[PDB]
């Protein structure tokens, strides 16, 4: 009880559907499968059921976990934020009682929507790991979710991951829409941009976030996040060295920071997109 | 407690 | 609980080893990155709001013997913040998930006495790529490391995470993403040498002019700052070789000395660090 | 912390093996940086204060044979210190980072325990480049051996790590690094061949000359200490075996032994040693 | 400690296998190097004081068949002393650093019965030169073989190391080193094979005379002693096949095995054996 | 363990079959021939192309042995968890030690014993050498275990491993008595018009196939009445030569060249 209720968040990070910049399918499924069976609940009734799994995977840095947390805001259910630190334990018999008790309480606290964030550190292929943390966990975790029609209110499953193609198959078959987070193109940094200057007093026009955005091919959302980081602190270079935001503060910071995600990575992403995804 | 062991 | 607290209460370290950021020679970059990460937050906390946020990850790496560990000295003498310096060996525990119950109880401790500063020094060992590793150290001990540091419900307000490294190119590329500023720390120059011979002779008595010392920054070129404070301690070793062969140092004890030693990086694994340097780093000046 | 210390408890040797500093034959640059490395600052500890520091770390190596070992067994009698003799056998473990806080525990003891001398026999065997080992039994001792010797928070006053090896090159940049004195012990020469039949007959009564000794010494150009050692061994057993065909010591016993013994070493083995040596070297003359 | 005594009791043998010198044919320098090696510090242990030691280490090679291992075994019936047949399938665990301890208790078993005997068969599958192998078992069962045969505080005193290997070239120098009278072992000469079909027919009812065995012997220049153990099993199972296919032993018995049975050696093979007695070896006699 | 498998079950190559009813029965009808120096032989190496009776006649020795009989192969050997792919050698001379008398059968040795001039550290040598220290080595007592042996490449065989198997015996492609004995057996019960004419036209017109191929002639033949009547009777000799019309050999006439090699260098 009172070890895994340290999954439960409250404090509800504030970012709201306006923030992500672009993916509007992910967006469109994540509504249809959060907000509209709680609007719309006499719908769902037939054939016709809700949606009990998602992955979405992608490059490092593109918005899974951001997405997340815009969901962890907007849903207005019951969240779970579980992660392997939290469910293995040294006494064997106790990685069974745990995910059992974790989806319990799911139903305990019906909406839930449960984040377990990174699937592929506790579901590792199991012909090399060892007796307790990967069989009895990885066996009733695939039991618990195959609760097709019980689960109509309640657990749905989202997950992250880098590495989708070192994920088990029959997780990969449990998450029953692999959606691909990818770069961001034009509209998307442009977009980034005006969001991360925030109401900062600077001298740019639609134009020059229209350029930087031109400028910045390859960059995922962090990225962005940080020149416009090092950009905000040229005024206080100004100011020690020992005003207005320019143009050149972010030339200046473009020339020095360099980009994350290396272009074989994405050979791979595509690989399993073509394949699964 | 299982602890563990390690291989080569 | 406490008997996790017993473990971790031998990493707060309570010595501030006496390094002054002059003691440091070169690198105007680096010391520039980290003075603006670590001792403006502190003495000017009311410009850091809004959008304008301190920076939480900084990543050293270079060659060795250039001043990594020693700028990080530097930092836990100056900083007047609470300084972690953790390590593989007390990240590993024997029992089934203690090395990410001790993880998080790191943060979790970093938290509570926040304006802190965690410097994990070779986080090459940590954080190895995840395509050959084995499962329990590498799936677990790196997710929770990831998850740690930005994650859902966690809240990295207030640390930084330092870290040094010489395998730049052998780091995981979300651990790359965590860091956000990659800054490589080089083999001084002419003007570096200089000042780290005139910094490791001291206050010793000596004969020697700015010409003399400028001769030894001329003639040592390939040598990092371990190599220069170790012609430096032999070549205090000479008054004694007289003195039992039978004063002041002259000149041909450096160049005796300067004779004797021999550097000690190779010219292959410079390649490497441009490489990452030129794909994606900055440049530590 | 105490279990491993049980463990480590039988590698602090104690029954001081009885080479003095004149056993040892040749090689007067070796002895003398070991006594200006471990004799002087116990007996004269005024003089090192200020910028002169002694010497924390010299790596002897060379081909096989010719006196690492032996010339570490001389320090070990006439050093007056904690003399520790560790090796791989006693910080590799089965269980799990257990690996290494023996690597911890064991500079903590030479830290209570000061002035102390770790000696790690064949340090090629621990610390081998890190870009093809395993994750724990490479990063992780190999990475707490670092951070142990120099670091952050570690402190290494009073504490010195010896260190022999065969392959030298075969060793991380970093660890060559720590180790600020690298001398190379090489196959012998004239004087020190004839010292060595001279101390090897011991006090057997024989009726060879000092032109008898400079005879053989001349006579054995390729021969490493060991090669001595057994020429002398069966010269000494040839009596005995004329006692069983039917005495003092001819010269003829002992053109017999060196006809019938053969060296060990080959001639391109020599080759990469001087590669080393001309790299990264000293010359132990 | 309790789990690898439990491990290694299986080697102390324990019965005796009852082959005396006068079985063993030919080769009087390889018995009389292990029989003042063995037999003779046991028996006058006077003699042995001062600077004369017993020998430490005796390497015996040669190509498949010749009598490695059934010298071996005399020694285990002439000696009276206690004889380890130790084994690579004694020596090999799984558990990352488990092989290091069964060497080292070896040793430190072997001191507590001393005088001893350690007989390590095919010791080229342990030492394999350590250009290609792998890191864990090349270097540290290696490692630990050297340091613990001679090394620092180990103290070889009464113990002695045997060993047999028919690739001597591929042993690495190290251990070339330490294994101090390479003895060889060559294929027999005339005597030697007219000895061993004497031997070999032993008490059984045969019509032969001096001058058969004679014959016989100069009958088969090329075969090693397994070939003329087997031409004289199958000499001995004709008149068996005379009574199925329907008596006394006659030289068309012998003709008869000798025209059926065909050799297992091969003439380039003796090539890099005499390369390495001319290199590096003594010889067998 | 003894199903059925017999001396009579055999076609062709008495000398395998008298050199094997030597080695086993000889010991064990009589133990009391084999006295003073007159020992047992304790180690077989046969060979040959594939297909020829190899494994078969192994047990028929495990039936027709009054003896235990462990048929272990390369394929249960191999690890890969250091130094376990030798414990398990120990263990099966303990329990064929522990068992007088025993037979060890080791198919396909070529799997195990490499020349060792290409083949790495581990595997090479430390299988290869705890299979020569456990055959005679000093402790060891191969006392009553005869240790077998079949392989497709007797040239890759390395020469000590070589020297341990004394009589390499070499089994070679059939005869035409045996081929004729083949199909009559392998007809069993079935209810057929041949006549010993045609058993023995069949067996003159089948030269080259080991006993593999006329097992499965006789399969194929013996599934010709059933589709013709599903897919829309008796068994003809028409539809043996359908058969062995359509079923073809594996062999090929240089691989015989270096089996010849051996044989005359060594067998
Ligand atoms: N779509 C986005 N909209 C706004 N900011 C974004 C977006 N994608 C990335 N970012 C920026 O990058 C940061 C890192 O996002 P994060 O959740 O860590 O990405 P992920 O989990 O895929 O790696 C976000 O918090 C934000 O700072
Ligand atoms: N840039 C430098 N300025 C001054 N001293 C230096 C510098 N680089 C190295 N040193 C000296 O060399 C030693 C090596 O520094 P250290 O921090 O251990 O280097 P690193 O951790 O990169 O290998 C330091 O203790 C200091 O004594
Ligand atoms: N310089 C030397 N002076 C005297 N004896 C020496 C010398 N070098 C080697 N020896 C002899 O060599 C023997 C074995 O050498 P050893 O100590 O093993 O050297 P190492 O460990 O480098 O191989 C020593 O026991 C000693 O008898
Ligand atoms: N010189 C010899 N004298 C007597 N028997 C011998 C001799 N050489 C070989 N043998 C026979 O060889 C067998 C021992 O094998 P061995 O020669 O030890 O092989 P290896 O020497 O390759 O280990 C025994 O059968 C022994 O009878
Ligand atoms: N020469 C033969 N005589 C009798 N039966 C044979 C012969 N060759 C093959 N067979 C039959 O074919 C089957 C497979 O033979 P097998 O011995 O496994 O082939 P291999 O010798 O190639 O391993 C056996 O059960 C055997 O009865
Ligand atoms: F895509 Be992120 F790095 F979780
Ligand atoms: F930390 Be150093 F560059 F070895
Ligand atoms: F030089 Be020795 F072999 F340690
Ligand atoms: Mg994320
Ligand atoms: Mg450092
Ligand atoms: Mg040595
Ligand atoms: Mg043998």
């Amino acid at each position: 009880r009172g070890a895994l209720s340290s999954a439960i968040l409250s404090e509800k990070p504030n970012v709201k559907w306006e923030d992500v910049a672009g993916l509007e399918g992910a967006k469109e499924a994540l509504k249809e499968a959060v907000i509209l069976p709680v609007k719309f609940p006499h719908l769902f009734k037939g054939n016709r059921k809700p949606t009990s799994g998602i992955l979405l995977y992608g490059p490092p840095g593109t918005g899974k976990s951001y997405l997340a947390k815009a969901v962890a805001t907007e849903a207005n259910s019951t969240f779970f934020s579980v992660s392997s630190s939290d469910l293995v334990s040294k006494w064997m018999g106790e990685s069974e009682k745990l995910v059992k008790q974790l989806f319990a309480m799911a139903r305990e606290n019906k909406p839930s929507i449960i984040f377990i964030d990174e699937v592929d550190a506790l579901t590792g292929t199991r012909g090399e790991g060892e007796s307790e943390a990967s069989r009895r966990i990885k066996t009733e975790l695939l039991v618990q979710m195959n609760g097709v029609g019980n689960d109509s209110q309640g657990v749905l499953v989202l997950g992250a991951t880098n590495i989708p193609w070192q994920l088990d198959s029959a997780i990969r078959r449990r998450f029953e829409r692999r959606i691909y987070i990818p770069l961001p193109d034009l509209a998307a940094r442009t977009t980034m941009f005006e969001i991360n200057v925030g109401d900062t007093p600077c001298v740019l026009t639609k134009e020059d976030y229209r350029t930087l955005g031109a400028m910045t091919e390859g960059y995922s959302g962090s990225d962005i996040a940080v020149v416009v980081k090092d950009a905000l602190m040229q005024p206080i270079r100004k100011i020690q060295s020992a005003p207005d935001l320019t143009i050149k503060d972010f030339l200046k910071a473009i020339k020095s920071t360099r980009p994350t995600v290396n272009e074989d990575d994405l050979l791979k992403q595509e690989q399993f997109t073509r394949d699964f995804g | 407690d299982e602890i563990v062991n390690k291989v080569l």
